[PDB]
């Protein structure tokens, strides 16, 4: 999981 | 003939209309940007989804700002008369009214008015469709445990605006899935698209999104967030990707  | 009823947007023109997808995955070193592991798989999910949608889809890799800016002008100065609708997903870093080019941002604003009522004539009262997949901010989700006056029609009408994450919020990518909002989007585009009105279908995104997935990090500033998209809408009327 990453973010933008 | 019979009593007619105009409450849904005539979908039964010769084309759908056009799904621009425009993918950046690896940014400019000097921006700072990381690349985006697992949007590819993004990409790919929509222009398949898209695809049986009968939408003629175009997808664009690593666009630049002014590449990006370039293609919307171009797109908007094209014959959309025999189109139904509009359709552009956007997959990128952003923060709230931006979107990341692979050198710099653009304003979500000078994308859309390209296709605004009096800028796109072939548009005019047919629904345009902005599907956002990237941050809005920086905030996390920690979640909880459960007189008369009588022919114009707004500039701003007719867009709709399909947005990941709630404003001031991150949005949330998996390496190896793909993004949470877009694994979604098209999980129930492809099961209900032939079945209900996009706004229900939507809302069924923002259940998928909101009770399916969950973060995990090993940085406790960034673990076991949660994440609900937002539907923004100036439609008029209904919209159903099928007809009669």
């Amino acid at each position: 999981d990453e973010v933008d | 003939s019979g009593i007619s009823l105009d409450n849904s947007y005539k979908m039964d023109y010769p084309e759908m209309g056009l799904c621009i997808i425009i993918n950046n995955k690896n940014f400019h070193k000097s921006t700072g940007m990381t690349s985006r592991s697992g949007t590819d798989v993004d990409a790919a999910n929509l222009r398949e989804t898209f695809r049986n949608l009968k939408y003629e889809v175009r997808n664009k890799n690593d666009l630049t700002r002014e590449e990006i800016v370039e293609l919307m002008r171009d797109v908007s100065k094209e014959d959309h008369s025999k189109r139904s609708s509009f359709v552009c997903v956007l997959l990128s870093h952003g923060e709230e009214g931006i979107i990341f080019g692979t050198n710099g941002p653009v304003d979500l604003k000078k994308i859309t008015n390209f296709f605004r009522g009096d800028r796109c004539r072939s548009l005019t009262g047919k629904p345009k469709l902005f599907i956002i997949q990237a941050c809005r901010g920086t905030e996390l989700d920690c979640g909880i445990e459960t007189d008369d006056d009588m022919h114009k029609i707004p500039v701003e009408a007719d867009f709709l605006y399909a947005y990941s994450t709630a404003p001031g919020y991150y949005s949330w990518r998996n390496s190896k899935d793909g993004s949470w909002f877009i694994q979604s989007l098209c999980a129930m585009l492809k099961q209900y698209a032939d079945k209900l009105e996009f706004m229900h279908i939507l809302t069924r995104v923002n259940r998928a999104v909101a009770t399916a997935f969950e973060s995990f990090s090993f940085d406790a500033t960034f673990h076991a967030k949660k994440q609900i998209p937002c539907i923004v809408s100036m439609l008029t009327k209904e919209l159903y990707f099928y007809h009669h």
